[PDB]
Order: structure tokens, then C-alpha cells, then sequence
DNA sequence: TCAAGCCTTCCTTCAGGTGTTGCTCCAGAAAGGGTG
DNA sequence: CACCCTTTCATTATTATTATTTTTTTTTTTT
């Protein structure tokens, strides 16, 4: 079954990309050398195709969160809102091997390769938490195939699809945020605002001989350590962007519904960035679209009431004994 | 009221027309003259009229992006039309102020746009109170229907691609239902398609207009029949009547301020009963919805040569000026312009097959863009790639 | 390739600050007081996959109908990530002429027919049949070259 | 935590974009090559999804103070006016390195690229500061989130939360303001004046006979002068600005320190410009998690996070912050 | 600490505005082209935030002396009031450069690329002067922020609030002023008149023939053009702001306003616009302004007082000189 | 009731920004040890 | 022997990076 969630990023959104990436201080990506250049961190884009133009496909940039990130939000805020306060209220004490298989997609409570008998994949799968991602040592499929976070574009007119021809972006969604580290000892005034520090004046005036001196000679090198004072530069995609999120379950059950859905009424409080610092990432859900049909409301979700009543009754019960077996 | 509350089935005969028709019904216009020449059988209209003169583009998709005096003078125009006393005013003079009346009431809520325009016989005062958005009446007609087939002759945009459809008619994704087209190929079987054409790329010059119309001169000279020659302006068409007047004589026909195309196309009738042979400078809605294909012959269309010639002097960018296509081309870009200029391309060449048995037909695109290396003319040519030869 | 063939990169790794705030709770019951990001649970790892956006053509012998049924459910091909990739916009299956079709561009048996080993075959390990991924079941094959 | 203060600015706000941007003298902003073209630095644009019109979301700009600048302002309120005068009240000190990453989280470049453990994670992280910010040579996270400083605007209603649709401001939110930097010694208007200048009359002709060949070498070629004529654009004063400072799973003392910023947040600046006053506000209301406590006198309500702040500062030592500061390697 | 004069302007302000704006022989600012324009300098300007409608905030033009412009008055009427008689009666003599760093705040347009060292910073901020305005070389933040003058009207409303209702005023604030350069060669018309010409009258004569040839880029003295200006008479308020003043900087913005009477606001000066006349002064909300001059607050004055005394120009050459 | 403005000015030189500014880390896991 | 620390070893080497150029029509048959 299909969970279509519309949302409007209220901040901006960053994911970082990688490779070395170079921006001049005016906005050329990518200077030959030879001339100034700035260190930058692009938000994630992929090379997709677009029927856009011509009948034929030509490859176009476009700016997403990777689903991997999407995922992993999914899995955190089902963990830190339902999750961990049904298990603390029982007493339940996890172990690492089994919370690293829970919180994370790693295979350290045995490394070694777990066999896994039919009957207990199928116990397994139909767990209302462990069947939607699966991981570990038995490294069987989970339920949950979660989308890439994809902004309403029309470079993703193929990806989205038709019916988001309303409502929709084009043109450039990235914007170059320029920050700054100031080093702040020189922002030091006066005997007040230095009596914190031990040593005082004579401390402020040590770090700035040692930070002129390795400025100075940085700058004869170029005719290793460095300073605090930085100014860099990274692409975010543009805040009030509305985006859509394909969730597409193998096969659910009421409970891993239930626990989708639950995430989703609880996710307004979490992120979706590489900008925690900044608020960035914080986003309103809009709509919530089951099998087709919205049921987001603005009091959380109105709809599904026996997906509600699967999963009270699936976190009620859960005493963490499946995941430690889950591990091992 | 006339309608049943819930339609089961509803089946849209030429559903390319029915958004505009929407966008016909929820447009209320206030037509100045006539109320002037009704009032006389008040002066807050008349500077109505003189604060509208002060607002090529005049206030095009502005709700009320500037309402300097244009709020009190509609509130004057409200009060002076609504409190005028009905005994003893005429039985269709209230009609008038009543049309007037809902327009201004429209006008006044601000949730609709404001459009000018002005007549073709005379530099009319014509205001309109239009809506360019139309979701929510139109959805809810969508869940008024049970289920629905919209049948026309230009539904889909590319092979299986309707998208552009159900966001004119903001049909739900979840109810869509994509059926593949019928396009048989006696509908691209007699049509030659010419690979002469004129060089001058059309910039509304007198010079392409001299080219152009010898290019018309030599299809009337080869023509076997009828010529309808499209064109997208009355300038341009103006400048071809110039350029081929002396040249053609009483061969010719224009469309104009003066001449609808319903008298050019009865004059086409009528030439063409008389046995000679006509050429027709047609624009608006010769382009789509005119037949001509003759009734006097249905037992036969081998003999049909009422319509031996179309020529498209230019290709049709820029004719869509609604407020929803105006709307709808400002969030999808210059594809949503490509694709309605496509689409009123194919509304123009199916004016020459429109039944099979035809033979001898004759196309002809002088358009010097279509032949170019351009990438934005592309669809334009694909279309051109179903003919050969 | 519609696409020129760009990189894809993931990464791995547990949240260690939800990780120190389950531990004071006692949700969490961690001896190590110091986590590794180059090795063991808290393990940060990066990884990097050949990406491609395309038209996939293959050839077979056997029932159209039986290929749609199944294609039906594809709503995946490549990788059945779960994260998002491969999505399928459409799949379609034409008869073609016997000799149009190269069957032969598989991974074969080294005792196949003369006329079915071609120059891009060459002898490897690989897998024939079932699972490919399972390096148990690889046999002595000779297979062409993507 | 999900504090929304609205605050008011007295003063047009300045925080300056990089960038090589110019404009003409009538105000046309980027001009092409082969005019006369002036020096400008622009305030911080920050492109947003936007309902123009009706329909049509297209990234327009609106005007913001990055969420750096107003993170690390209430870094530095609550370190000058909770954290260091009560921890200068004692004997409390902190090395250069410890101040360092008290206010910009690092205390150096390359940063070690060694874990942090997981007590003393959990410990920072539940620290009255240091939970806030947490940088430093192993990274921490931050408890603080903060959000860029966003004007109550027409632009910004995918921004904006409900309930602010009224007192809203819509239309262009900037004005170009043109400092001209004026050689002082044309000024002088006597020899009365040239006294205290060096020389008497010889070294202001000397500089005069310096600006004469400068003049001439530009001219000619059409170091450098003291003519500093230049145009900033500004966000307009008056309005009305929203301003997000989330905390997710706050302690009680963190949320009460930041209320004490809060309370404290007068007489400060925002972004730049200092020297033009550029920055003064007035905040109007905080709004703790949906409620509103905020009267003109202060915060006068809340009396859990200001009981948690005090009881939390009578207890802060520096210890905590130099367990921050020294780097594992 | 908060400073909140409160001055009338006795003449009217014109605070020149960059641009090249037009205007016809009536108050059409801006003209559309083909009537005959004049050239137009304004009132330098600034866009506030106020209620149209009472509820509405909109952007509306306010009439402002800026900020930067009253924070150069504040520096010439410290510099050469105290400041100066202070250098002169203890013989302290600056250099070309310490001039320059004390009225602009740069010696040179271009700054070395280097950071001060914090005793330095420390002993230029506990400058009575250099501490209120910074700048150098080396750029250091001063301790005076200087708003711009703002009059007290409907839209400054959201700008001011402390206390001032009553006294507000409603409607415009501004004014076209016009002036036009005539060549006097035009109106001597005498032979008494012309004899102080060096060749007199053929001379003079002259001057029409060239006249008469360029009427029809040799410009000659003819103009007609227009200023706008604030009105005289109404009621303004400025802002002074300290970061973390010493009493000495506070004393000496308190000397600046108890002899700030006989300065002109930075304008029109032939004319003699920027007079105004100082109703009073808000310290930290008190008002400590009588017809005489500064009643109370005498511990910044004594400070200031104990400040000017032994002040050298050492720290001005150091505060001047680059890397 | 007549008079119900004629002409001419339509801005001149300046005014060029300077410094810094280049990222940082890491994304190993088998080796011995030590402790319940 | 399950839970971790902390040691240890390794050989070559270079660096390129997709982004756009309308026309201005007067239809239709609602309240």
C-alpha cells in the first residue's frame, strides 16, 4: 500500500553532497583554475530525465533529499516517539548489537551471517517496527520502501509524475548560504569582557600574534594548521518548497500502517537537513494520502482508526525480547 | 434546477472547448455604452470611466493589484445602478442593469481578476470580473459525476501524455483515466505535404508579407479548388490583403473587424457554387471548429475539392490570452505555450480531412522556423514527420 | 544509457547523541564509553554506486501473457532498494524473428553449442540460474561482458 | 521547545551578502557592462517559495537575517549576560581555548576527527550552554535550533505559521541607503583648523598634491584614495519580524536560560552596520511552545524555567567548558 | 546607555538624496517624458513600516536626517568643541594620517589585512573618542551607535512609542524648494556696473555672444532646478545608543548635546537648513534637559571632565598607523 | 461681458571600494591486551 | 570466552565538473 505525505519545508533544506565543489565569490560553480575560488557544500542532486523541451530525454539536475536520509527520519521519530516511550514505560533495556540493529542498518549483534528459517522471517516481518526495515545479521528485506524526498519540479515532472502540474516549481530551487566562524578573541573589547579568560590580555594578545603569525606565513607559502576564522559556502534548497514523499509498503500489515501513520502525526517536530545548528529542515505536513485517498488534517491525522487501534495494541504488547532475538 | 443533483455518467462531446466554456460562465463583464445609452432613455460612471482611462498591456491578471479610484467609483456605480426605481423602466432595459449590477457585485468581492478590453467596431469601454482560478467549481462538478468520458479531436498532448488536459479541466489524478488515441492513417493518406515555403521568417513585416503572398499566389495559381490561408493576427492578415488584392481580385476573401467567420465562410459556399476558385485569409476560429467539407456530395468524397489547398502561413504562438491559460503558462513556462500552440496546429490542419475517400489534398507550411535548425519547433515537425512526400 | 551513468553515495551510521541519552536513561545498556566510526555499531561508513537512467532491452523465449502478469507487480527493477530507486515507468513485450534475436548475449555453460558461444563470452565464475548473487551456486560459465 | 518570538525593529537591519554587486546612481541594481556603475552590498536574500498572485509558487526574495547571525546573537546574550557574569561572580575562569569554544563552538581549524564519548556527550548535552551549542574539536549537536529571522510578509506565508495573517506587511521590503566616504582635509576651512595637523599647511598640501596624481593616474587610465563612496541596501524599520528558536528535548535550565536571553534581549543588535545603530528591536511577543508570556515589562511568567536557570547558574562552574575545550589528540 | 534627544528643527532639512529625480513646474515629482522637467534632488529618504488603515502595516516614506549623517555631526561637533581645545591647550599636535583616522575613520581607503592585538583594542576602546567611533586600519567597532533623526508623525509611530501621543503630528513633512542660477551678465545692464569688468563693456559683450551661441558642452551659468526639504517647525527624536560606554564616552556624547545648539544638521548650508534648537534629552528615560543646558547627570561630566584632561594625540598615531 | 500670461531655464564633478577567504575529519579492522 | 582498548600495517599518486530568449488574439451564446 502507497503513503503519499505533501510538506512544505518551513526552513531551508540541506543535504550534503560529495566531491570537492568550488564557488567564486560572485556564484560561478566550478572555476577553471587559475582564479579565486571558494570551498562549498552543494545539497544533494541527482541527474535525471526530462522529457521537458523535446520529445527526447535530456539530463537535468535536480535537488532532493536522498531516501536513505528519508528513511532513517522515518525510523528515528518512530523510534523516539512511540517506540522509546512504550519501552522505558515497560522497563525494557536494550543492547547494542540490538539497538544498533534497531536505531541504525548495521549487522553488529553478530557479524558473522545469521541463518534465518522461513518461519521466523515471517515472525519477523510481520513485527510492527523490525518487518518494515529488517537489517542486522539476517539482512532480510523489510517492508518499507521509502522514497527520496522529491520537491514539486518540473525537472521531477517525470519522477512526480502527472496530477502535480498544479502547484508546481521550476526554474533554479538552490540557493548559495554564505557562513561565517569569526575567531572571537578579536571581538574582544574590553578588561570585562576579558576577566573570563585566564590569563586575560595577555592570553587574547597570544592567540593574536599566533594567528597573525600563521596568516602571515600562509601567505608567504603561498608566494599546517589553521585559524578559526572561516567563511564558506553551501547550497540549500529554498524554504516553503512543497515536496512529496512516496511510501509504497510490501505487503503491511495493520500495525506497520498504523506505525507509519503514527510517525506521521508525531514528525512535526523533527528535521531534515544537514543544518541542525540552523533550524534547517523543519517542515509542516500538508496532506497524507493513503491508498489515494488524503486523511491529514490540520489535528494530526483524522482517518484510519483500525490502523490507529493496530497500533496501540502492537506497541502495548512489545517487551523487546523480539528485538534482542531479532539480533540474534 | 435543470440537471439531475448527481450525474452517473457524464459524456463531454469537444471537451477542448468545455474549460473555457467554465471559463466563459464565471467571467461577469460591465458594458459601459450600453448602460450610458439606458441611463439616457450617471456622472459616478463617467469617472469610472475617466479613472479607468489612466490604468500594449492594459492591467492584464490584476484583481486589484491597483485600485487608485476604482473601489469608490465601483461603489458609486453599485449604489447609483441598484437604487434607480423599477416602475415605470422598461421591461428589457432592467436586463441590461441587471447584467450590469452582477458584474459590478463580482467585481467588487476581490477574489476575481480584472480584465479591459474593447470592442472591434469602436474603442468601447468593456471591464471584466474573471476568475483564473477554477479548482473548486470545477471539482465540484468532478464529485457531482460518477464517472465521465471527455471525447475531442485535440485531447492529448504526446502518444499517451494528457496531462496538460486534466490541468485545464483540473480533472483528480486519482479518477484520470488515459485511453490511448485513435489517429488512422486515412486522415494522413491523401494530404501531400510541399517542401517550398517562405524564406522570411514572420516578424509582422511588410517584406514577409510581399514573399509570403507570392507564395500564395503560386499555391492559387497550382490550386485545383479552395485555399484557406491561416493566419494568427489582423495585422498580418491585413498586410497579406494588401499584398494580394490587386494581385487576386474577387478570388479573395479577408476576415476582419467587419467580417466574421461565418459570412467568410458562407462567401466560401457561395464561391465555390459559382465554379471559381477561392482563397480564404482566415484567423480565430477558421483555425478550429469551421467544416469545410461540402454537404452537396456526402454519398461521395472522391469528388470532394471543396478545400483543395490549406496553407499555415505562421505558427499559431501566443493565440491562447485566457486568464486560466495566462495562469497555467506562468507556472508551467514556455512547454504549457509549446504545447497549446500544438495543439491549435492540429486543430488547424484537421480542417482539410474530415471524412475518408477524400483524394488530391494539398498542404502547404511556409512558416521558415519549422525548417530551421531550431529545438522549439520540434513537435511542430513530428507532426510534419505523419506526412510524406 | 539515456543518461550519462553519474554516482550515487550513501552513507551509514547511528546517531550517537540518541545513543548517549539512551544510555543515561537506561534504555540503552552500553559498556563502551567511546564509539568508533571506523569500525562496529556506531560506524560511519561511505559507499558509492554507478547510477543509470535506461532503456533495459532483453530477449527470451516463452509466454507474453505469464511476462505481463509478472511485470505487473514491477514496480522495481535493478535494485529492489526500498529506498527509492529504479521505479518503473513502463515495461512492454513484442514477438520478434528468430533471427533478429541474440539469446546467446547470456551467461552459458562452458559445454555450450558452437553456435551459441560468441567473441564477447569469455570463461569466469558466475552464476547460470536462480540467484545470482549467491556465490555458492557458481559454477565453471562462459558469460558476456555488460 | 519551538519558541516563536515576533519582535519589533526600531532601526533598518543590515546583514550584508557577499558578492561583487553594483548599482547605477537612479537605483538600477546589477547594471550591465558599459554604464556607470557604483559599489553596492546587498542585505541577506533568501529566495522562498512564494504564492504570487494566485497559484504560480516561485522562489521570490525575501529579506532575512541568517540563522548564524541570530543563533550566535543569542549565544553571545545569554554568554555577556547570564553565563560569564555569573561565573566571573566567583573565582570561575576559562582558557582562550575554553572562551574560543564558548562562542564559536571550535577553538581551532582541522578539527580532530576522533569521537567524543559517550558520558561525556550526555553530559554537555544536558549542560545549561553547552547543550545549546555544542562544537568543539570532536562535534557535538547543538540542543539549540535557530531559525533565520524572518519579516511578517506576504513573501513568507509558506514560512509563517497561522495566526499572523493580521498586522501583515506585503509588497518590497528594502531601501538602498548611500554612504559617500568624504576626504575630512577638504573640509578644513582655515589655518586655524591645520594646527593640529602635522606640519602646518605643508602636509594637507602634500595630500592634496597626493590626491591630484591618484586623480590623474584614474583618469589617465580610464595604491588608492580615501573617497569612499558607496550604497548598502537595508530591511526597512517598523516591521514586524517572526523569529523560531526550537529545542528538541529541552532541559528545564536551557529553556529558562534562553528565556533570560529573552528577557534580556534589549539594547542589542542584530545584524550589522553598527556604527548606523542597524539592528535595534523591540520584541513584542514570545511564544513558548503555543502560549503567550509575554507583557511589556518582561517574561513575568514561567516560573519552573527561571527557578532552573537560577538554580542552574548558582551551580555553573567552568569545568564543564574546558571538558569541552581540550582536544583529544 | 539610551540617549533620546529631542530636538525641533528651526529651519527647514534637506538631506540630499542620490539619483536623478525630476519634476514639473507643480509638484508632479518625476515627470513621464515629453513635458518639460527640472532636475530634482530630495530629502534623503527612508521606508517605515505603519498602519494606512489603522491595522494595515504598509511601507510609507519618512523624511530622515540618517544616521551616518548625524554620526559625522556628532564626530565634528566632539572633535572640534572638546576635542580640539583639548589637543590645542595641552599642545598636542596629530599627524596628516591621525587627522584623517579621526574624522573618517580610515586613513587610507585601503585596510591592511591584519587584526590589532587585544591591548591595543583595549586601550583605544577605553578612549574618551576613539572608543565611541572606532574604525582604522585595522577596523575597530566603535562604541557609539547613531540612528537617524526621525520625526515624531503617524508614520513613525511604530519607530517610537516611549511616551510620545500627544505631541505627534499628522500630514506631510516636505517641501519643494527651487532655485535658479541666473548670469548676473544678464542683469548689470549699466556702464557703472561694468566698469569693474577687466575690458568692460566689449567684454561683457562678449559674454552675450558666447551666450547667445550656446543658447541655441560649454554649459553656461543659466539653471532652474528644485530641492525638497523637511519643513521647518516640527518635532524630531534621535537615538543614541552605547554598547558598553566608560563614563568618559558617555560624558563626552553629553558635552556634544550641551553644546550642540550652535551646529547645523548636515544639509543646505547657504541657506541655513540644518538649525534646530534641542527641546530635550531622555537619559535611560529621564529627561535631564533645561533651558539652560543639561541639569543633573554631573558624574559623566566630571568623568569626561577628568577624561579630557591628560588626553594625548600617542594613541591617535597608533590608532592610525597600518601593518 | 473683456482680461482667462507670455521666455527661459531641463545641473554641473565628482563616485573607484577596500581585507579576508583558503575548509576541516572521517567513513580499518585484525592484532595483542584487560575485565565480568 | 564475551565485553573492549590500542596497537599495527600499507604503496601508489591525480584533480574534471552539462544550466532560457512568445504574442498580443475578440472567441462564445450562462445568469
Amino acid at each position: 500500500m502507497q503513503i503519499e505525505v505533501t510538506v512544505r519545508n518551513i526552513t531551508p533544506i540541506f543535504s550534503a553532497a560529495p566531491g570537492s565543489n568550488y564557488i567564486t565569490i560572485d556564484g560561478t560553480i566550478n572555476p577553471p583554475p587559475g582564479v579565486s575560488r571558494f570551498p562549498l557544500v552543494r545539497t544533494r542532486m541527482m541527474y535525471v530525465a526530462a522529457d521537458v523541451g523535446d520529445g527526447v530525454i535530456k539530463s537535468v539536475p535536480l535537488q532532493i533529499v536522498p531516501g536513505n536520509t528519508m528513511r532513517s527520519l522515518l525510523r528515528r521519530t518512530m523510534l523516539k516517539h512511540v517506540i522509546e516511550p512504550a519501552l522505558v514505560e515497560k522497563g525494557n533495556k536494550l543492547s547494542i548489537g540490538a539497538y544498533a540493529t534497531a536505531y541504525s542498518g548495521n549487522a553488529t549483534g553478530n557479524p558473522d551471517g545469521v541463518p534465518s528459517s522461513f518461519d521466523e522471517i515471517a515472525t519477523m516481518r510481520a513485527h510492527p517496527f523490525i518487518g518494515l526495515f529488517g537489517g542486522g545479521p539476517r539482512m532480510l528485506e523489510g517492508r518499507l520502501m521509502v522514497d527520496s524526498l522529491y520537491p514539486i519540479h518540473t525537472n521531477a515532472e517525470r519522477i512526480l509524475g502527472a496530477g502535480y502540474e498544479n502547484e508546481m516549481m521550476s526554474g533554479p530551487i538552490t540557493q548559495v548560504v554564505w557562513a561565517r566562524r569569526m575567531d572571537p578573541i578579536l571581538n574582544l573589547g574590553s578588561s570585562e569582557d576579558v576577566e573570563v579568560i585566564n590569563g586575560g590580555a595577555v592570553a587574547a594578545n597570544g592567540w593574536i600574534q599566533d594567528l597573525l603569525a600563521n596568516s602571515k606565513a600562509a601567505a608567504s607559502k603561498k608566494k599546517n594548521g589553521r585559524g578559526l576564522k572561516a567563511f564558506n559556502a553551501h547550497e540549500v534548497v529554498i524554504p516553503g518548497l512543497k515536496w512529496v514523499w512516496r511510501i509504497s509498503l510490501d505487503r503491511p500489515t495493520d500495525a506497520q500502517v498504523g506505525l507509519v501513520l503514527l510517525a506521521l502525526n508525531k514528525m512535526t517536530n523533527e528535521r531534515i537537513a544537514g543544518g541542525h545548528s540552523k533550524d534547517y529542515g523543519r517542515f509542516v505536513i500538508d496532506g497524507v494520502s493513503l491508498n489515494g485517498e488524503q486523511v491529514w488534517s490540520q489535528s494530526g491525522i483524522t482517518g484510519g482508526e483500525q490502523y490507529f487501534d493496530a497500533v496501540a495494541e502492537a506497541i502495548d504488547g512489545l517487551s523487546s525480547k523480539e528485538f534482542e532475538q531479532f539480533a540474534q | 434546477l435543470s440537471l439531475p443533483h448527481f450525474i452517473d455518467t457524464l459524456i463531454v462531446d469537444e471537451a477542448h472547448l468545455l474549460e473555457q466554456a467554465f471559463a466563459s460562465v464565471y467571467t461577469h463583464t460591465l458594458r459601459l455604452r450600453p448602460l450610458m445609452r439606458t441611463i439616457e432613455g450617471l456622472d459616478a460612471l463617467k469617472e469610472l470611466f475617466t479613472q479607468m482611462q489612466v490604468a500594449t498591456n492594459t492591467s492584464l491578471n490584476v484583481p486589484l493589484s491597483d485600485v487608485p479610484e476604482l473601489i469608490p467609483a465601483l461603489k458609486d456605480t453599485v449604489k447609483t445602478l441598484g437604487a434607480l426605481p423599477t416602475k415605470g423602466m422598461s421591461r428589457d432595459a432592467r436586463s441590461v442593469i441587471r447584467i450590469a449590477t452582477r458584474a459590478a457585485n463580482d467585481a467588487l468581492s476581490g477574489h476575481s481578476r480584472l480584465r479591459i478590453e474593447v470592442t472591434p467596431v469602436h474603442s468601447y469601454p468593456m471591464l471584466l470580473s474573471g476568475r483564473s482560478n477554477l479548482q473548486r467549481a470545477l471539482l465540484g462538478l468532478w464529485n457531482a459525476t460518477g464517472g465521465a468520458t471527455l471525447v475531442s479531436a485535440t485531447l492529448f498532448t504526446t502518444g499517451d501524455n494528457g496531462s496538460l488536459t486534466r490541468w485545464k479541466l483540473e480533472v483528480p489524478t486519482e479518477r484520470a483515466a488515459f485511453l490511448p488515441p485513435v489517429h488512422p492513417a486515412w486522415t494522413t493518406a491523401p494530404v501531400l505535404l510541399h517542401k517550398e515555403f517562405c524564406a522570411h521568417e514572420p516578424d509582422d513585416s511588410p517584406e514577409w508579407a510581399t514573399e509570403c503572398a507570392q507564395t500564395i499566389q503560386g499555391v492559387a495559381s497550382t490550386a485545383q479548388g479552395g485555399t484557406l490561408v491561416l493566419c494568427t493576427s489582423y495585422q498580418n492578415t491585413e498586410l497579406l490583403a494588401g499584398r494580394l488584392g490587386a494581385a487576386l481580385g474577387d478570388r479573395l476573401i479577408v476576415q476582419s473587424k467587419t467580417s466574421s467567420a461565418a459570412t467568410c465562410l458562407a462567401q466560401f459556399k457561395a464561391k465555390h457554387k459559382a465554379g471559381i476558385r477561392p482563397v480564404w485569409l482566415g484567423l480565430g476560429a477558421a483555425w478550429t471548429g469551421i467544416d469545410l467539407s461540402d454537404h452537396s456530395l456526402p454519398d461521395n468524397p472522391e469528388l470532394d475539392r471543396l478545400l483543395s489547398d490549406l496553407v499555415i502561413t505562421r505558427i499559431p504562438v501566443g493565440q491562447n490570452r485566457s486568464l486560466t491559460h495566462e495562469r497555467r503558462t506562468a507556472i508551467g513556462g514556455f512547454r504549457i505555450i509549446s504545447q497549446e500552440a500544438a495543439w491549435h496546429f492540429r486543430q488547424g490542419l484537421g480542417r482539410l480531412v474530415r471524412r475518408p475517400g477524400v483524394t488530391h489534398k494539398n498542404l502547404w507550411v511556409l512558416d521558415a522556423r519549422i525548417y530551421g535548425g531550431a529545438a522549439w519547433v520540434a513537435p511542430f515537425r513530428q507532426i510534419l514527420d505523419r506526412y510524406k512526400k | 544509457r539515456q543518461l550519462p551513468n553519474q554516482m550515487w553515495m550513501q552513507t551509514g551510521r547511528l546517531s550517537i547523541v540518541e545513543a548517549a541519552r539512551h544510555r543515561q536513561s537506561g534504555y540503552l545498556q552500553l559498556r563502551a564509553g567511546k564509539p568508533n566510526p571506523a569500525g562496529g555499531p556506531f560506524k560511519t561508513s561511505i559507499y558509492h554506486r554507478p547510477i543509470v537512467q535506461a532503456e533495459l532491452t532483453a530477449f527470451c523465449v516463452g509466454d507474453q501473457q505469464g511476462i505481463e502478469a509478472l511485470l505487473s507487480e514491477c514496480r522495481q527493477i535493478g535494485g529492489k532498494r526500498g529506498v527509492g530507486f529504479g521505479q518503473v515507468a513502463g515495461f512492454k513485450v513484442e514477438p520478434v524473428a528468430e533471427t533478429d534475436c541474440p539469446w546467446s548475449w547470456r551467461a552459458l555453460p562452458a559445454d555450450a553449442d558452437p553456435r551459441l558461444v560468441t567473441s564477447e563470452h569469455a570463461r569466469c565464475i558466475a552464476a547460470i540460474r536462480g540467484p545470482y548473487w549467491d556465490r555458492t551456486l557458481h559454477v565453471e560459465a562462459l558469460a558476456p561482458t555488460p
